[PDB]
Parts: C-alpha cells; structure tokens; sequence
C-alpha cells in the first residue's frame, strides 16, 4: 500500500508515469507493461526461474533458442535463492521500492484482466509475480555477456570416464 | 548497434545532438519497450527500457540523452585447468591437488502422461566458477577442464546504474555517475548534450588483470582467436585487486576508454580505437580495446561524418532509412568488371543483369540484386587472398577494397563464387520482379508487413537480421528502439520509432502500429513536454492506486 501512480498515454500506447515517489513510479510501470506484455514477462520469468520444462515439457526452447531442460538447469543454477538474496541485500532503497511497485502494478493489472489485450489468459503459467522474479531477471541480463553464452557448455560440462 | 553523437563543433545549431540506433531482439527478454518517467522535482526521463527493468535504458532527458552498443571488452574470462593426474575431479593451483564443489540442481519436467518427473543435475565449480564444455574446443578430459569466471556475477550495482543515468543532468554528470558506480554490464555509452559535448565511453564491468601479467597468464592459443582466456593453474594469474574499482576484480574507471569531444564520436560495435579517427583510442589493455579492423557499418558512419561540414538532423536520419549497403562499395565496382570479362556466360547472365540493374540499397523496392550480393559474399568471405588492398592498419577507414581479378586464381574462385551463389539463388523460391520487400517481413498475426533493412554483416547502417521461414525471411533482430534527438530551446526535441511497437500481443491495438511505419520509414515525434503530451489527439489518462 500507499501505491499511487498517474499515467497518460500518447500515440502508439507510449505511457508517461507520474509519481510521487519510487513505490509509485514502479506501480505505474508495471501496469503500464503488463496491459502491453503481460504474457511476454510471465514466459521471461518462467524461463529465468527454471521452471520451462515443468509447464512446457523438454520438447520446446526459450526465446533464446536454448533447450527448456538445459535452459532450466542453468537458471536454477544461477538463481539460487542465497545469489537472489544477497543481490536484494545489495540494492539501495530506491532500488527495492521501484522493484516492489513494479512488481505490484503487474499483479494489478492480472488481477483485472479480461483477455483485452492478453493473449494467455487462463494459462497456468500467467501469474502473480514477486520482486525475486525481478531479480531474476535482471540477473540473466547481468550474464549476457558472460556465463550466459555458455549456458549449454555449463549444462554439458561431466567428467571423463574410462575412455581411450 | 550504431549510435552518433554530434558536439557543438559539427551540429548545425552549435548544440549537442544523438542517433540512438540499437540492434535488439524483436522478441524475447530484450525486447524494448517505450515509457517516460517523471518524479516531479526530481526525475523527468523518457526512452525505451527492457521486460522487468524499471528503469530506462536508453534515453533523453531535459539537457542530454545518451544510448549504448554492446562493446567488444571482456567480461569474464576462462580459466584451463591443470588436472590431478591421479584424479579429473580435482585440479593444480601452485601445484596443490585442490577439490571442485559440486552443486546439484533440481528440475521438474512435464511428461508426456502430463505429469511431472523430477530431474537432478550436478554442476561441477572450481574457485574460478563453473565448468564448461565446449566438445572438440574446450573438452574436460583426464588432462585439462575449463572454467569460466563471470565478472558481471558480482555486480549488484547495475538497477541503481541506470537509475542513475536516468538522473543525470549533462554529460559531465554522466560520467561522474558511471565512474563513480562502475554498474554497466557490458555496452558502450555515447551520449550528447545540450551544451554540445560528445561523450564516448567504454565503461563497463571488464576483469583486471595487471600489464606484467598477460603475456604468461593468457592461452596463447585462445587469445588469438579472441576468447578471454586465462592460465588457471597460477594464482598469479587471479585477477588483479586495485582498492579504485568499484568491485574486487575489475578494471578501474580510470584505465577505460573515454572521449570527450564537440566534433562527434560513434561507435558500431567495434573497439573504442576509432571512435573518432581524429584522436584514436590506443594502449589499452587486450581484455579492453584493440587496434582491430572496423566493420562496415562504422565504415559506413565515418565516410558520412569525416570532414568539416555541419550535421543536420535529418542527415542522421538518413544514414538509417537511406538502408545503403555498403559492403557493395567494398566489391560491386570489381564485380561488375568480372562480369562484364564474362559476357555469354550462360551461369552467370540473370546474376550480372539483377546485379547490374541494383540500387546497392535495402529498401523494400530494391532489386533481386540485393539477394545476389549476400550470396556472393557469403561466399567470398571463405576465401583466401581475395582483397585487391588488404586490411592496412595505416588506413582503416579504406581498407579492405576491392577484388584482386588480377591474380589468376583469386579471378577463378571469385567467378565460381558468383556462379555458385547465383545457383543458390535460383533454387530458391523467388518470383521473377520479386523485389526485397516481397521477402523481408514480419509477421503480425494472419499477416506479413515489408520490412526495409539488411544484416550489419553487409554494411547495412539500418540493420536486420532474419531468418528463413517458409516462403520468407522473418525478421528476428536489428533496429528496434530508434531515436534522434537534438536541444532547441523549448525542450528536447526527439524523434524516432520502436520499429517492432509496443506490444508483442496480437490483441493489443499497440502490436503492428510503429511497424507500418517502420515499413514505410515515419519516424515520429517523441512526445515529452506536458505542452507535447497535451497536444496529442489520442491523449487517455488513468490514475490507479492500492
Ligand atoms: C545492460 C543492457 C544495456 C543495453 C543497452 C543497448 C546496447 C546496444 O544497443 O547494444
């Protein structure tokens, strides 16, 4: 509580957020994405929780093309909950307030939402979200430049056996 | 990605001014998306941000915008291992036999029943970080393993970045708050002003590892083919601590490349070195920037930037939506003198005549040359020798040129080449008159929209990547968030489109919007004063609380 945002909206849906504050600018946000995208973040942050493989079985990919089995073993991997925790401990206050705004924005908008611009709707997977998801995908972004290009050389690296 | 920023010196107004031209994914976790943000008092931002962020990306505010590319600096490096040769699970540092962790993961996966089986998964670390296999490159056989160290793993500073940058009031002030925090993962930023600075910096989150240290601490073998790649059986070769960067590790502001300059400064995706030619960027460490030769888009931006007339707007806007190919300057000249040589050659004659008749340009109504020339210089790329002037590191804007048909062997294979890409072609599906347009789309729904552009690999300034997909290429990356913005007195004036629109949803009134006009090349006015937002007809308003 104590979540207020104002938004106008100008030509092609561009929203423009007002708020007194960070909790109020993040609400702002996170509705204002989530009546464009919410299906787009719900898959993200499947993916960058793990969890492809357990809604969309080992046959699909991410949107990056990974395998969902191997895409899930390297996010569990990297998004530990001591790693989610120690980058939440790390965040400034305005940090954690954006992040907590945006978070409850998103769930606003699901909560009242009819399918008039949601595709998924009724999906198991279209829910709730948490600040952790946030973090969750802020940490894939972080790794694009590094671990994450070798996503699937971490999932197959196992150690030799009795080879010749 | 390109981005230009145009200092007092070049701009027509004696203000500063930025091209903001990112290449993103259309889809996905780095799809971007619009928004402005106000705190009044305090923060007045507007751009595009990416999925889950809150916070703006790349942007404008009252007195500077800025942009990023990704950079060519290293942000992790391998380490190779040294194996216990009585044991692969255990690995030398300094000669001491020491064990790798493993950690194991849990997965639940959905049958094919529908219901779900739990699946274990170890991964195997070292101190340095996970192990990776990369099979036939980097193997983990009884000898040697390789792990890889992510400095970006440590940075917890990256939301408060941006957040910062969103608040930054010039680009004197932009520096201080990105060296201060050292929060940028892995891009360049280039930004302008309205006081008519250029701002140019690679300052992001790169591994440490002090001059002395490289020549015995690299693999040879690896560095030469570009991978960041350390000796791991040193703790010499640990990255180096310096108490001035921000995080234990990395490299500190001070030893980052930075131009500051009222002329222009670019960047393409190449190193810093020649961000503006007129002072290069050099002597930096290899895990940073390198005198390597430039692609053809930064060639592009600097044959159109060099010299010592005023920039306009709309001169900036047109290195985009000219879509000139201008890899075709590097070769066409000699391609059409072989094919002129060539003249009844039955393989070669639909090739000649459709490369002929091009307009060397990515719009929508160019000719079936286009096709041809990717093609070809898929091909020619695989061949040895083949440049009539080389790479000279003593003219990198102009080398490499041309075709050596002069050496026998090179007018041979360059012919076969031609013959063999125009074979490809053929086989393909492609009408007769079909021109670029009919082929380069994105779907939307039941429906395809013409999407003008072409890959960054063929000097195509306004780049796009696609993909083959039925009778198409499907558009998959390339511009996305695109915006001009110059400083006239009333407030920033900024231009520009999210090629890709708004929303990924088919049901949104916001998923084909900007695309049609993308297609037709309209850049639009970014709306950011209350006297600009008021001013549109489409205006809608919604308070909301809880
Ligand atoms: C940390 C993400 C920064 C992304 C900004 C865009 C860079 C580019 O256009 O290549």
């Amino acid at each position: 509580t104590g979540l207020a945002a104002d938004i106008r909206w100008t030509a092609y849906g561009v929203p423009h957020i007002r708020a007194k504050d960070e909790r109020g600018l993040g609400y702002g946000i996170g509705y204002a994405y989530a009546r464009d995208n919410a299906c787009l973040l719900a898959e993200e942050i499947v993916t960058a929780r793990g969890e492809r493989a357990r809604y969309f079985g080992s046959e699909g990919k991410s949107s990056a093309e990974l395998d969902n089995l191997p895409s899930d073993i390297f996010y569990a991997w990297l998004n530990q909950p001591e790693a989610l925790q120690a980058f939440w401990q790390a965040q400034t206050p305005a940090v954690r307030q954006l992040l907590e705004g945006y978070a409850a924005g998103f769930n606003r908008f699901l909560r009242e939402a009819d399918g008039k611009t949601t595709s998924c709707l009724g999906q198991p997977w279209l829910r709730a979200i948490a600040t952790d998801d946030l973090l969750r995908l802020t940490r894939r972004l972080l790794v694009e430049g590094g671990v994450g290009q070798f996503a699937d050389a971490l999932v197959a690296a196992a150690p030799p056996g009795a080879e010749k | 990605s390109n981005a230009i920023a145009v200092g007092s010196e070049r701009s027509a107004d004696g203000k500063g001014m930025l091209l903001a031209n990112p290449h993103f994914p259309w889809n996905g976790a780095m799809r971007f998306y619009q928004m402005h943000l106000t705190i009044p008092g305090r923060l007045d931002v507007m751009g595009a941000s990416l999925p889950g962020l809150p916070v703006v990306n790349i942007g404008f505010s009252r007195h500077l915008a800025w942009t990023h590319t990704v950079d060519t600096s290293s942000h992790f490096t391998l380490y190779r291992l040294a194996l216990d040769p009585k044991d692969p699970r255990r690995y030398l540092v300094d000669g001491r036999s020491l064990p790798l962790e493993e950690k194991s993961v849990a997965i639940e996966v959905r049958g094919a029943d529908g219901k779900l089986s739990r699946v274990e998964h170890k991964v195997y670390q070292s101190i340095y970080g996970p192990l990776v296999v990369w099979p036939g490159k980097l193997d983990w056989n009884r000898s040697e393993a390789y792990a890889l160290r992510d400095a970006n793993l440590e940075n917890t500073r990256v939301l408060q970045q941006w957040y910062s940058i969103n608040q930054a009031s010039d680009v004197a002030d932009l520096r201080r708050r990105v060296e201060a925090l050292q929060g940028i993962p892995w891009v360049n930023t280039l930004a302008a002003d309205e006081q008519g600075n250029a701002l140019y910096m690679n300052q992001s989150v790169v591994p440490y590892l002090k001059p002395e240290l490289i020549p015995a601490c690299a693999i040879p073998q690896l560095v030469a083919e570009g991978l960041p790649a350390l000796q791991g059986q040193d703790s010499r070769c640990a990255w180096s601590r310096d108490p001035a960067a921000a995080q234990a590790g990395i490299t500190p502001a001070a030893q980052l490349p930075v131009l500051l300059r009222r002329d222009f400064v670019q960047n393409s995706n190449d190193s810093a070195w020649l961000t503006n030619p007129a002072s290069p960027l050099q002597g930096f460490s290899p895990l940073v920037s390198q005198e390597k030769p430039i692609g053809p888009r930064a060639r592009y931006a600097l044959s159109r930037l060099q010299g010592k007339q005023p920039l306009e707007a709309k001169t900036l806007e047109e290195m985009v939506t000219a879509n000139h190919v201008f890899s075709a300057d590097q070769v066409l000249p000699d391609l059409l003198r072989l094919c002129r040589d060539n003249q009844g050659e039955k393989s070669l004659a639909r090739a000649c005549a459709a490369l002929a008749q091009w307009d060397r340009g990515a719009n929508l109504d160019s000719g079936s040359g286009f096709v041809y020339f990717q093609r070809f210089m898929q091909r020619f790329a695989e061949l040895d020798g083949a440049w009539k002037e080389p790479f000279d590191a003593q003219r990198p804007l102009d080398t490499p040129q041309g075709i050596a048909l002069d050496r026998p062997q090179v007018a041979t294979q360059v012919r076969q080449a031609l013959a063999d890409a125009a074979a490809e072609v053929e086989k393909s599906g492609i009408p007769d008159g079909a021109r670029w347009g009919d082929l380069q789309v994105s779907t939307r729904g039941q429906e395809r929209i013409a999407i003008p552009g072409g890959d960054g690999h063929f000097g195509v300034y306004n780049a796009i990547q696609s993909v083959r997909k039925g009778d198409h290429l499907e558009v998959v990356g390339g511009t996305s968030y695109i915006q001009l913005v110059t400083f006239p007195e009333e407030g920033p004036k900024a231009r520009g489109l999210l090629a890709f629109s708004q929303s990924s949803d088919p049901r949104s009134p916001h998923y084909r919007d900007q695309t049609e006009l993308f297609s037709r090349q309209q850049w639009q006015t970014l709306p950011f004063s209350d006297r600009q937002i008021d001013a549109d007809p489409q205006l809608q308003r919604l308070s909301i609380r809880e």
